[PDB]
RNA sequence: AAGAACCUUACCAAAUCUUGACAUCCUUUGACAACUCUAGAGAUAGAGCCUUCCCCUUCGGGGGACAAAGUGACAGGUGGUGCAUGGUUGUCGUCAGCUCGUGUCGUGAGAUGUUGGGUUAAGUCCCGCAACGAGCGCAACCCUUAAGCUUAGUUGCCAUCAUUAAGUUGGGCACUCUAAGUUGACUGCCGGUGACAAACCGGAGGAAGGUGGGGAUGACGUCAAAUCAUCAUGCCCCUUAUGAUUUGGGCUACACACGUGCUACAAUGGACAAUACAAAGGGCAGCGAAACCGCGAGGUCAAGCAAAUCCCAUAAAGUUGUUCUCAGUUCGGAUUGUAGUCUGCAACUCGACUACAUGAAGCUGGAAUCGCUAGUAAUCGUAGAUCAGCAUGCUACGGUGAAUACGUUC
């Protein structure tokens, strides 16, 4: 939904709504602010390998 | 001494820029001293790997980040020249102290 | 908590004669200051206005214990 | 006369210092008393000085961290049994017969990412 | 002993300052009447003084039953 | 559910398509990457790139492009990697440099074959006969094994399939086998039909 | 299933009093443990003057039985392999050792010890309660499990 | 939904707008406009003010980039459909199964390979055979742990020493630590049983012995299982609404039935004082050192750190002494009221927490039922993310830490 995309990306009323949604859909949850990726584009771009970042499981 | 901060992600550059750095401040100067490693803390990223339902299988994602300390005692003036002239690795952290 | 009442230019305009029937607020968090019990509000729980008259003794609460919004 | 050796169990890390006397266990230099909670059980860590009876009048140097207090001395008593495996090679036998340079890996286990509490799976109705 | 037999008779509760424990603050029943004054004072959070909602909130939607019973 | 390999393989065998480092400001970084692959997904229209690579040194960038297509990023002798520069200059508000390498044995990368094989149930062709000559016109090239799996409303069916024509060895499990992976959507008439070409070359 | 076993304490010297020391805990408090055996077992030599090694070993043979039944659709005679009557004479010692409502655990177990070598408590009582199921059940079979 | 004061928010009451909140074409204008003031709850209109050619052309241009109109093509939809779908994920199931080429038999559907003997964890092998071989799956080449070594000694370690509140510096890398790599664990050797073949058992070497431990990796497909709510699409429908913005409610309600989790129901404990120990991870508007006044939530000046230095950071349970002396209590900590602290235009619907006081069931849970074979259960803290402030939930690490597995009978 780019309405609220949209309206999020302007200054605003507050400096205190200013929630973080990722920066290439419109998913609002679960936004990794250090990537400023979503839950599930971070999944597809690390399987694809576009950010630099192994998949491991061996703690 | 100086040190620098050889931070990369993987080992497979940081080990081409701690043998050229290294051996660039050997042939152009004396007693550097070796590229001692750090215990490079990870970043762990859990996700579910699912869309819509389903916490009860995830996803593991870790994010290592390698440091080599590297110190030059007593260092010559065509190694702080030599140092930063090569410059190949193209995604390794430099960091000069 | 540090009293704030940003509408402070709606409580002076009708301050000094008698006050006017029923003026309104779309705010809830407008925290009442000890100089305008009396003053009768519309306070909006979300649905209409509804009329709250500051009586006595309600200085160190709130307009929104007043007017509930979930009936039963 | 000071036989640097090591050993661990349980992420705790042990450097021990055989050295000839009458035998007090200081751990971090300081007692058996303070530092260990189990003062009656203070003959567990003591196992190889008493499986291997040609001395037990040995003292020990340590300065050392690491993991909690159990861990800690079965941590010693492997750089107890690996400091006899330095000081001579004819203990060895005597070491493996009763084990003790068996170096456990009983680890706190890893928690599993669908589980709860690692092997504690939560709770179907 | 004598510091933990008053903490649950009314007045003294368990972490005060201490025959001479006669007199001092407000030791008595009194605190009961300024208690039942404060929530006439309030009966408006009697709208939910039927149920176990607090001024600073409850989320009450399965879970309220100490001021309700077992079934009810 | 089957994992795709090239998840499974970037930090094992295979390098990430992004060499650089950030920490302290880092989406500034993967961002603009994002709208530069998506810039070049603009020529991907044309020029059948497989993958591109970003080099982030220091300031400028030595982005690796890999089209099975070489001649056609380049246009006539070097004009149109030149205003395709300039355009991402002006799109990332940064400096680029366009490394371009000339890659044959086209039909043995999963990516281009895969934009072939949408490309080819974009055109209202049968599935089963792009499908076959694709595995035979990579297997007559030499490859090692080819598992491709077209899906959806197949041909314009009705219900959803899965067609999949693996040939030879694709083993996913064997975790030293380099297995190209792609999915390439096809926006047909009757909806959008996924291929998945899986490739084991050895 | 090679039941691998761990070390016997040097305070009481015996492999029965850590399996006992590794039965009374809860919550994995070993120190807790500790703290209520020894105490009892010290209560132990003040109030019968006998070393307890002794009276303990004389004590858990009143609880030990020698027939348990095992019913399935019932009930059997099976002998008892011994790591198993020791084990269950050790959960008997304490899970009777620890309804007895007294002030604290130190005389808790140590007097049911002691009421143990006198074939009194509750468990003496419940190896007489499994010594009658057995016996009021022997008739079923010989050769069931 | 790993963050519900506004926002999220789609839903609902009000204020409104129609090229619209936004993408794009064209014309006009143009280095954009921010910031204070009035109405109002703000969205929105209205004043001061030009930021007003930055790349460059003769004056006028072209146009990186903005704004108004015509509202014209277009928007937009978290609207309906997962039973049109891709992509993605659960369960069978980390169970060992599933198929194909060629040949043979069979009118044929099909079978053989895959079955029978022995075996393991395994369709893992071996024997004989109309089967011969191959492919996905199992077994690892993958990572971590589990023992040293080549190498390199800093912020980390102190042999041996000078010496302090401090390994804090002089010196060194003895040990430890840490990591790019090396050697190793491969039934490898011996014996017995073995068809002499697969293997099983015992012993030795080794730190680890029988896939060394754990994770990732989940076959062919099933449930028309979930998602048109990340996204796009295939159809339908609106586009002065089902599109948009803002204030106030909202997902944060109870007479309730149910699922998960915490707290306990106390003497193994409740309270007071000293004292021990670590891993794993993070930090620049963030981590707040010491010190300070605060009973206390916190607040003040504040070193240091773009990170083995500096901080979160006392990790807690344990041990030593004291009390309570078996109870609805010296347990609890829900509730109510007052004083409050902090974030943030703000704690009323609705955040975390401290003090004081009230102290409500709870004294061990029935029929049933769940999880677990070793560092497991149980218990106890620590840290990350989401987060302007919020956890008994998720994730990850660590301390203490047991027995049971006669068997597989149902």
């Amino acid at each position: 939904k780019t309405s609220m995309v949209a309206k999020q990306q302007k200054k605003q009323k507050y400096a205190v709504r200013e929630y973080t949604r990722c920066e290439r859909c419109g998913r609002p949850h679960s936004v990794y602010r250090k990537f400023k990726l979503c839950r599930i584009c971070f999944r597809e771009l690390a399987y694809k390998g576009q950010i630099p970042g192994v998949r491991k499981a061996s703690w | 001494k100086i040190r620098i901060r050889l931070k990369a992600y993987d080992h497979r550059v940081i080990d081409q820029s701690a043998e050229k750095i290294v051996e660039t401040a050997k042939r152009s100067g004396a007693d550097v001293s070796g590229p001692i490693p750090l215990p490079t803390e990870k970043s762990v990223y859990t996700i579910i790997r699912a869309v819509h339902m389903y916490k009860d299988s995830r996803e593991q994602f870790e994010q290592r980040t390698h440091k080599r300390l590297i110190d030059i005692v007593n260092p010559t003036p065509k190694t702080v020249d030599a140092l930063m002239g090569l410059n190949l690795p193209s995604g390794v952290d430099i960091e000069i102290k | 908590p540090f009293v704030d009442e940003h509408l402070m230019k709606k409580v002076e305009a009708q301050e000094g004669s008698e006050k006017k029937q029923v003026i309104k607020t779309w705010s809830r968090r407008s925290t009442i200051f000890p100089n305008f019990i009396g003053h009768t509000f519309a306070v909006y729980d979300g649905r209409k206005h509804v009329p709250v008259y500051v009586t006595e003794d309600m200085v160190g609460h709130k307009l929104g214990e007043f007017a509930p919004t979930r009936t039963f | 006369v000071e036989y640097r050796g090591t050993g661990r169990r349980k992420n705790s890390v042990a450097r021990v210092r055989l050295v000839p006397g009458e035998g007090n266990i200081t751990v971090n230099n300081r007692d058996v008393r303070e530092y260990l909670p189990f003062e009656s059980l203070i003959l567990d860590l003591n196992q190889p000085f008493d499986v291997t009876e040609t001395k037990g009048n040995y003292d020990v140097l340590v300065n050392v961290h690491g993991g909690g207090f159990t861990g800690q001395a079965q941590a010693i008593r492997h750089g107890i049994a690996r400091a006899l495996l330095e000081a001579d090679p004819e203990y060895r036998g005597s070491l493996k017969r009763a084990g003790l340079l068996t170096r456990d890996p009983r680890m706190k286990e890893r928690k599993k990412p669908g589980l709860k509490a690692a092997r504690r799976s939560p709770q179907f109705s | 002993r004598v510091v933990i037999s008053l903490t649950y008779i009314y007045g003294i509760g368990t972490s005060t300052a201490q025959r001479e424990v006669v007199d001092g603050y407000k030791v008595e029943g009194d605190l009961r009447r300024e208690t039942n004054l404060n929530i006439k004072r309030l009966m408006y959070r009697g709208i939910r003084h039927r149920r176990g909602l607090p001024v600073r909130g409850q989320k009450t939607k399965n879970n309220a039953r100490t001021r309700k019973g077992p079934v009810k | 559910q089957k994992i795709n390999p090239i998840g499974l393989r970037v930090g094992i065998i295979r390098d990430w398509e992004a060499k650089w480092y950030a920490e302290k400001d880092f989406a500034s970084l993967l961002h603009e990457d994002l709208k530069i692959r998506k810039f070049i997904d603009n020529e991907l229209k044309e020029a059948s790139v497989s993958h591109v690579e970003i080099e982030r040194a220091a300031n400028r960038i030595n982005i690796a492009i890999h089209t099975g297509k070489p001649g056609m990023v380049i246009g006539k002798g070097g004009s149109e990697i030149e205003k395709l520069r300039n355009k991402l200059n002006a799109l990332t508000d940064k400096k680029v440099h366009i490394n371009v390498i000339e890659i044959k044995k086209v039909d043995l990368d999963a990516r281009l074959v895969a934009e072939n094989i949408a490309r080819q149930l974009e055109n209202r062709a049968s599935f089963r006969r792009v499908q076959k000559q694709a595995i035979t016109r990579a297997m007559k090239l030499g490859a090692k094994g080819i598992k491709t799996q077209v899906s959806g409303r197949l041909g314009g069916a009705d219900i959803a399939r899965a067609e999949q024509y693996s040939e030879g060895t694709v083993p996913l499990h064997t975790l030293r086998a380099d297995i190209d992976y792609a999915h390439a959507e096809a926006d047909t008439t009757y909806g959008k039909l996924g291929v998945k070409v899986w490739i084991y070359r050895g | 299933v090679p039941k691998r076993d761990v070390l016997p304490d040097p305070i009481h010297n015996s492999k029965l009093v850590t399996k006992l020391i590794n039965k009374i805990m809860l919550d994995g408090k070993r120190g807790t443990a500790q703290r209520i055996l020894y105490s009892a077992f010290d209560l132990v030599e003040q109030r019968s003057g006998r070393d307890a090694l002794e009276v303990f070993e004389e004590a858990i043979n009143n609880i030990m039985p020698v027939l348990e039944v095992k019913a399935r659709r019932y009930q059997v005679p099976v002998e008892v392999r011994p790591e198993r009557r020791t084990t269950l004479g050790l959960r008997w010692l304490v899970n009777y050792a620890r309804l007895r409502g007294e002030k604290t655990m130190e005389d808790r177990l140590a007097n049911e010890i002691l009421d143990a070598a006198n074939n009194t408590g509750g468990a003496v009582k419940k190896r007489e309660d499994t010594h009658k199921m057995a016996e009021a059940n022997k008739a079923f079979a010989h050769y069931r499990w």
